[PDB]
Parts: C-alpha cells; structure tokens; sequence
C-alpha cells in the first residue's frame, strides 16, 4: 500500500550519474510530506507542482531518478540547462514537471586517498534527450582522425572518475540526488496522497 | 551480486605476460565491461588502464567473463589490478552499480 520511497532516498549505493537508476512507483500512498517537512535537504525545487500539495494529488506514475554528482553541478539538474552533466549524462525536459532534491553526502561517498567508484561522462557526439541514458564505453573521436577503437591524442575514453576526496572544498564534494518524476495521463491513477 | 577476479595473486620475471580473468557472479541480468585499472604500491590512485599495444582485452558473454592480458612485463608493471563491470540487479533487472573484482597483486622480478 505504502510507496516504497524511503528504498530510493535511504539506499546504502547510488549510481553514477552516466548510469543513473530509474525507480518506477506505482499502484501505491505516497506521503511527501515526510519528505518536504526535511530539514536534510540541501535542494528541494519543484516545476509545475507545490509540493505541500502533492498530499492531496493522484498521478498515472511516479518515477525516481538517482545518482551522484558534485555539489557545484547540482545547478545542472533542471531545466533548461547547459554543461557536462545536462549535455551528456542526465537531461531534464523544458516542461519537466516534478521536483529535484539533493543533499551533501560527504560522509558516506568521500574516502581517505580519494574515492574513485563515481563517474561521469566527459565527452559525446551529441547532446542527451531529455531522460535519455547512454552508458557506452567507445573511444570518442575528438579530431579528423578515426579512432579505430585506440586511444591517443584526440582519442579519448569517455568516462572519467570524480575523485572524491574529504579534504575538498563543498562545492566539489559528492552529492546524492533524487528527481521525482510525476505523470499525469489519461489513464487510472495509481500514485495517490493520503487524502 | 559479485565479479569473481582469478589470479588473487601472480608472481613473474620480466618478459613473461599476465592473463586476468573476471567472471560475473550471482547475476541474472545483463553486465558490461567498464574498464580495467591499476593501483600502484603506496598511492591510492587508480590508473585506468588503456587497450593497446600490450595490453590485450577479450569479453565473452557466454561464459559471464572478461579478461586482460598483459605481455612483455617489466618490473615497474608490479601492481594491483582491478576490473569493474556495471552489473544490472534487482528484480527486475531495473538497476544498476558498478562492481570491482578483488584485485590481482602482480610481483614483477628479474
Ligand atoms: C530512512 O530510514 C529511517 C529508519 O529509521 C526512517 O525513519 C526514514 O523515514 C527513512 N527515510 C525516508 C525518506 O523514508
Ligand atoms: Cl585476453
């Protein structure tokens, strides 16, 4: 009966942000005001919803979206926005309708010498589309030259480790980040409030 | 659930070559290679490790295994060696995280 949100934001591992998890919510309560009424929360931004209203709204589905970034990129996370992680790791739509929460996870994803488990992707022939997801490996071509599946000079492996460190400034320490997705359609509702 | 990472521990003279072998563990759902690294004694950095040249990678899917081969070792190879898989989980097979093997300590002499 109870929406399993607590699964998404309470998870012990998050994904990097170029492979980031989706987590479908449906035929389920969903009481947000557990989450709005948080003081945990670095950002806490809804586009196209009040949130102190979701408690009385019902929606076809609601999806989580989850991942790390740094905390300076957090801007990146909404829409209309320009950069690496908009342009090609995770996209949000111009209409998005839904909320982007995050919070500083320094004390569980920074490690001593440097925690190199998160990545992000640095290059990519083209933008995402909103909500598109791309976790391929191949060398990006750079320059003229094929690449032929070899690295070199314009000859680049797209991933790239973050490095947190816990000696890092804030802004370049990790951040978790939880997007709510909320989809209205012309079909039964399944995600309701307490109300 | 796991990558399980054969040898946990090699010893060879320089010209010899190290073949590693990574077999995904406990998954019912798809995986992929991400890449192989090294960590050298007394540094913490991982070293992403570049395929070319003398290092040689193979995947095969049927048997839930990736490999590196490493040839013409020289003492200054002496490393740590990890490969990291991104492993589909759940029940579903909905999610995903990235997975290391235990490591291969190469001891590289002569
Ligand atoms: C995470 O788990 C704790 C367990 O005590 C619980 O109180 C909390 O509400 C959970 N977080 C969310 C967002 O549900
Ligand atoms: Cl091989």
């Amino acid at each position: 009966n109870l929406c399993p949100f607590g699964e998404v934001f309470n998870a012990t591992r998050f994904a990097s942000v170029y492979a980031w998890n989706r987590k479908r919510i449906s035929n389920c309560v969903a009481d947000y005001s557990v989450l709005y009424n948080s003081a945990s929360f670095s950002t806490f931004k809804c586009y196209g919803v009040s949130p102190t209203k979701l408690n009385d709204l019902c929606f076809t589905n609601v999806y989580a979206d989850s991942f790390v970034i740094r905390g300076d990129e957090v801007r990146q996370i909404a829409p209309g926005q320009t950069g690496k992680i908009a342009d090609y790791n995770y996209k949000l739509p111009d209409d998005f309708t839904g909320c982007v929460i995050a919070w500083n996870s320094n004390n569980l994803d920074s490690k001593v010498g440097g925690n190199y488990n998160y990545l992000y992707r640095l290059f990519r022939k083209s933008n995402l589309k909103p909500f598109e997801r791309d976790i391929s490996t191949e060398i990006y071509q750079a320059g003229s030259t094929p690449c032929n599946g070899v690295e070199g000079f314009n000859c680049y492996f797209p991933l790239q480790s973050y490095g947190f460190q816990p000696t890092n400034g804030v802004g370049y320490q990790p951040y978790r980040v939880v997007v709510l997705s909320f989809e209205l359609l012309h079909a039964p509702a399944t995600v309701c409030g307490p109300k | 659930a796991s990558v399980n990472q054969t040898p946990r521990t090699a010893t060879k003279e320089t010209g010899e070559s190290l073949t590693i072998n990574c077999v995904v563990t406990g998954a019912s759902c798809s995986w992929s290679r991400t890449y192989w690294y090294r960590k050298n004694p007394g540094s913490s950095n991982q070293e992403r490790i570049s395929i070319s040249g003398r290092y040689v990678e193979s995947v095969n899917k049927g048997a839930k295994s990736f490999s590196l081969r490493i040839k013409d070792l020289t003492v200054a190879d002496s490393a740590t060696y990890y490969c990291k898989a991104l492993i589909n989980t759940g029940k579903d097979c909905t999610m995903n995280f990235h997975y290391d093997g235990a490591g291969t300590v190469l001891t590289v002499n002569q």
